[PDB]
């Protein structure tokens, strides 16, 4: 619990469900299995430097 | 951008640049998607007709990856006025889809509470643009980015000589000669969290450029999100 410790160990958005943390991601992303990371769908996901 | 570095290839992919008929760059933008741009409200005065450009990194050298888009509709904020500069925000819907490629990707709109709690509490942020290089200078030719520390809301109101409302927020340096400036307006202010940049603020106003005892006043994006949506869903 605690999105205070380190964003609940999330990748992007971190929220709280009166006991545990719930992670989420920006439009164009999908929450991985571990329910913490985020992953793109297209080759040009918002927020990433096109390197 | 006074001081600061230069946007290397692929580093500031969300930057947009409004250009007048004279093809001149007068303001900046933020690519929120393939169809919508986020700019300042006062940037919608300094001109008659204007286009939005992307992929540009050098304003006089065909980098081949540039591209101009026309403006289908312009959504300026109703509560805005020049007398206070409050509600400095506007959203542009493109006439034809932005094709994301190198030097052309969009930035993320974060959630309100999470942005205010973990983004704007972050130490620094990133401001970028083609604006002037020193207060009395000329539009820059190359694209610049400046790391601008977040400023204590209090100091903000003091140091200022204008009402710093809830829709805006200070950012920059007190003494250091680094700040955004004329032309950098509408530009993007983004915070970085884990290698994914977020749209935290819109470049708005300041007293001079890089002046001691003064900061960069940016528009609080978190305080307009719901609006940015009702604007993209068009309204
Ligand atoms: C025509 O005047 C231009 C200007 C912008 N410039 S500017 O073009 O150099 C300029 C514009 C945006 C900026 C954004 C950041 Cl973060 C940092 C520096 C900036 C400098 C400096 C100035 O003193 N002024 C004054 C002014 C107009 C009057 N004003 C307010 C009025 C009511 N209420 C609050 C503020 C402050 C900005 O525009
Ligand atoms: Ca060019």
């Amino acid at each position: 619990k605690l999105c205070s410790l380190d964003n609940g160990d999330c990748d992007q958005f971190c929220h709280e469900e009166q006991n545990s943390v719930v992670c989420s991601c920006a439009r164009g992303y999908t929450l991985a299995d571990n329910g913490k990371a985020c992953i793109p769908t297209g080759p040009y996901p918002c927020g990433k430097q096109t390197l | 951008i006074v001081g600061g570095q230069e946007c290397k290839d692929g580093e500031c992919p969300w930057q947009a640049l409004l250009i007048n008929e004279e093809n001149e760059g007068f303001c900046g933008g933020t690519i929120l998607s393939e169809f919508y741009i986020l700019t300042a409200a006062h940037c919608l005065y300094q001109a008659k007709r204007f286009k939005v450009r992307v992929g540009d990194r050098n304003t006089e050298q065909e980098e081949g990856g540039e591209a101009v888009h026309e403006v289908e509709v312009v959504i300026k904020h109703n509560r805005f006025t020049k007398e206070t500069y409050d509600f400095d925000i506007a959203v542009l819907r493109l006439k034809t889809p932005i094709t994301f490629r190198m030097n052309v990707a969009p930035a993320c709109l974060p959630e309100r509470d999470w942005a205010e709690s973990t983004l704007m509490t972050q130490k620094t942020g990133i401001v970028s643009g083609f604006g002037r290089t020193h207060e009395k200078g000329r539009q820059s030719t190359r694209l610049k980015m400046l790391e601008v520390p977040y400023v204590d809301r209090n100091s903000c109101k003091l140091s200022s000589s204008f009402i710093i409302t809830q829709n805006m927020f200070c950012a920059g340096y007190d003494t250091k000669q680094e700040d955004a400036c004329q032309g950098d307006s509408g530009g993007p202010h983004v915070t970085r969290f884990k290698d994914t940049y977020f749209v935290t603020g819109i470049v708005s106003w300041g007293e001079g450029c890089a002046r001691k005892g003064k900061y960069g006043i940016y528009t609080k994006v978190t305080a307009f999100l719901k609006w940015i949506d009702r604007s993209m869903k068009t309204r």
